[PDB]
């Protein structure tokens, strides 16, 4: 039986119910060894339980190893039709961890090549992302490692060298995913049921290289990056969101007004770095000091603040519309931010001298140019 | 069981009509966001000289005002697009905004007036986009030359005669607040032209071919079982022939788009279908248990359900005459329109 049922009300009613499970792999995630080992086994048993499990009431079934704030998780999902509307009831969590110990290891190596294959082009695609590379190449080396950002995905050396002995350490995968200890998660009845009271602690990897420049050779972009300082869960789940919004999204962008004086602007907070960036397609010199001195000089006021209290309030809205977005954000926020109600107030009782200490926490660390 | 989820669905869509237009309800309880849509009925394919898109940028102008600051200034995006035979207003708001933006939507959609500095203004903004899916995109867009060929008078006339009531389809999907004449008096404002009839202009290095036997929800399943069957087997067989799809709210038949180049391993496909008796009957088995997942999986986003309401007229249909339409499909079915594809490959 499960210690408890925190049971939270006022959820949107879905055509479906979810049950997932979240088993906690407390070391992070740089500190596996066998990283891409982990990822390229989770796929192939992702494939082969699918095409056991995912039959009726089972519309899809879930199995990542994922990243939650540089900390791996395995993450077990189960979509299915509720039995009142369903011609057949769904398995219990017992008989999916029996399917996971009955998968075939030839049934594995049968999607061994496959997975290897579909794994090594996300690498690739992910890496192979410039507007994003400026990003990737500036977090390898503010953080001096490359987990952060190349090999965020797995290393490419590594997993494209793996062969299919791999299919050796499959029941050390097998037990970590059904023995695991972790929190089950169920939507149902417009409610989302939580196991136990567990807030994942949060990693964010401290800047070793301050002031980084990539000066970069390449024939036919400029990419910044900010960091904040003492910052609390209202600011990185809430606050820097709307920064970001304020700044470099939200209609008239104060980057977008600064730089139509020059006459393609793209900004992004991660979370799991800490990092905001600034991505901008000669004319590149002026626009580095336009930008910066823009930055330095930043000003708010609490009628536009009241407009990005309202977008970003509905930009969370449309995430708990998708029924994966509201599971997502319920295992990831902390304490009360899980239940979506809380979440919304807690973005309505923002006030704008929040923006002006996030604004003194801010400096630059980074510039990458192509 | 299953019967019950169908009268689920059911009982939460509704339409009727409102002044002299209608609405597509479909309600959701404790949804955190409504999706409203006012559909248009005209296209790229109703005027052929980019018109259709054209007048959609001109209706974001009323009085100097822009609809899109507005919505902006209220929270909410404005999301406008035209297809081959509709023009889409689309946005995402609270129920508690849903009445007074969409009452100003409207405002904004049945103006009908348009000064020379406005309409000049938008051309340039159009060519560049024109100077900047390709072939129907820059269908929708028309040419520089085309639009440099219709003025004030002809957009005018053009906006009086297609932005009515009476040919416009509102969507109002999510919450559980009712769209009523009384909060949304723009519904009766009328021009002195009724619905216009459904003029279509299909205009040379691909082939059109005709899905049509059977009732209009019963050739969206033929379309998409016969094009899902082709490319399975294009798959297998590792050809290269892609399959495009003309499924349009204001058509009775569908039909398939195939390059005039790839109509020769199309045609063998087709041939192909009646070769395994068995392939037919379980890959209909196979579709009509994947549209059921998929429709239930789609339910959840606001989007997704105003794709079946264009697609399959949901509203005017209910979800209990989609799916009896959907399991209503055999291979009597399939080689039936097999036969009309290969008369029509065939000349
Ligand atoms: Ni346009």
């Amino acid at each position: 039986q499960d210690p408890m049922d925190i049971k939270i009300n006022g959820i949107k009613k879905y055509t479906i119910h979810v049950l997932a499970k979240v088993s906690a792999s407390g070391m992070e995630f740089t500190q596996e060894k066998d990283f891409e080992h982990q990822l390229l086994l989770t796929d192939m048993l992702e494939t082969v339980i699918r095409k056991s499990v995912e039959v009726n009431p089972v519309l899809h079934f879930h199995l990542r190893k994922s990243i939650i704030m540089n900390h791996s998780y395995f993450i077990l999902g189960l979509n299915y039709i509720p039995p009142a509307f369903a011609t057949k009831n769904v398995k219990s969590i017992h008989e999916i961890y029996q399917a996971i110990q009955d998968v075939n290891d030839l049934q594995l190596l049968d999607e061994f090549e496959k997975s290897k294959e579909k794994l090594i082009n996300k690498i690739q695609q992910y890496k192979h992302s410039d507007s994003h590379s400026g990003s990737i190449r500036l977090k390898d080396r503010l953080f001096a490692d490359k987990k952060y950002g190349s090999d965020r995905l797995g290393n490419f050396e590594k997993m494209n060298k793996i062969t299919d002995n791999i299919i050796y350490a499959a029941p050390d995968m097998v037990n970590k995913i059904c023995e695991g200890d972790g929190l089950f998660y169920h939507i149902n009845d417009g409610a989302i049921h939580i196991s136990n009271i567990k807030d994942f602690n949060y990693y964010i990897p401290a800047v070793i290289n301050e002031g980084v420049e990539d000066i970069r050779t390449d024939f036919s972009i400029l990419t910044c990056a900010y960091t904040f300082e003492h910052v609390t869960d209202l600011e990185r789940e809430i606050l820097i969101p709307m920064f970001d919004g304020y700044i470099g999204k939200y209609g008239h962008s104060v980057l977008f007004k600064t730089l139509r004086l020059v006459d393609h602007i793209s900004s992004h907070y991660d979370q799991e770095s800490n990092l905001l960036f600034i991505t901008v397609l000669n004319q590149l010199s002026t626009i580095l000091t336009k930008i910066q001195h823009t930055i330095e000089s930043i000003e708010f006021d609490s009628v536009s603040f009241s407009l990005s209290k309202v977008m970003f309030e509905n930009e969370s809205r449309f995430r708990f519309e998708d029924i994966n977005g509201l599971l997502s954000h319920v295992i990831k926020q902390h304490g009360e931010y899980k239940n979506p109600e809380s979440f919304l107030k807690a973005i309505q009782n923002t006030d704008i001298a929040d923006f002006y200490r996030l604004k003194a926490n801010m400096r630059w660390v980074g510039t990458s140019i192509v | 069981l299953n019967k019950s989820f169908v009268k689920k669905l059911d009982e939460s869509l509704n339409r009727k009509q409102v002044g002299s237009t209608n609405v597509t309800r479909y309600k959701i309880e404790d949804s955190y966001l409504v999706l409203a849509a006012v559909r248009v009925g005209i296209g790229g394919l109703t005027y052929h000289n980019g018109a259709a898109h054209f007048l959609e940028h001109l209706k974001f102008w009323r009085y100097g005002e822009n609809i899109y600051n507005l919505f902006f200034q209220r929270g909410a995006i404005l999301n406008a697009y035209t297809t081959l035979e509709f023009t889409d207003y689309v946005f995402l708001s609270k129920e508690e905004s849903i009445n007074e933006n969409l009452n100003l939507l409207l405002t904004f959609l049945y103006h009908h007036q348009y000064d020379e500095k406005t309409i000049s203004l938008e051309r340039n903004i159009i060519i560049n986009e024109i100077n900047g899916i390709e072939k129907e995109r820059h269908c929708i867009l028309g040419s520089a030359e085309s639009i440099s060929r219709m003025g004030r008078k002809e957009f005018e006339l053009i906006s009086q005669k297609y932005y009515t009531p009476e040919n416009t389809s509102i969507y109002v999907i999510g919450g559980n607040q009712d769209i009523d004449l009384f909060h949304i008096p723009t519904a009766v404002m009328t021009t002195q032209y009724g619905k216009p009839t459904h003029k279509v202009n299909v205009n040379k290095d691909m082939i059109l071919l005709p899905v049509e036997h059977g009732d209009y929800l019963k050739n969206r399943m033929i379309c998409h079982l016969i094009a899902d069957m082709i490319k399975h087997l294009a798959q297998q067989l590792e050809y290269d022939v892609s399959v495009g799809l003309f499924i349009s709210t204001n058509q009775h038949s569908c039909y398939l788009k195939v390059k005039k180049s790839d109509q020769k391993r199309f045609s063998s496909l087709i041939q192909q279908l009646s070769m395994d008796e068995h392939f037919i009957e379980t890959y209909i088995k196979d579709y009509q248990w994947r549209f059921m997942n998929e429709l239930v999986i789609n339910f959840n986003q606001l989007h997704n359900i105003y794709d079946y309401m264009t697609e399959y007229r949901l509203g005017e249909y209910t979800v209990a005459e989609l799916f009896g339409s959907l399991d209503s499909v055999d291979k009597l079915d399939i080689l039936a329109v097999r036969n009309e594809l290969i008369n029509q490959l065939t000349v």
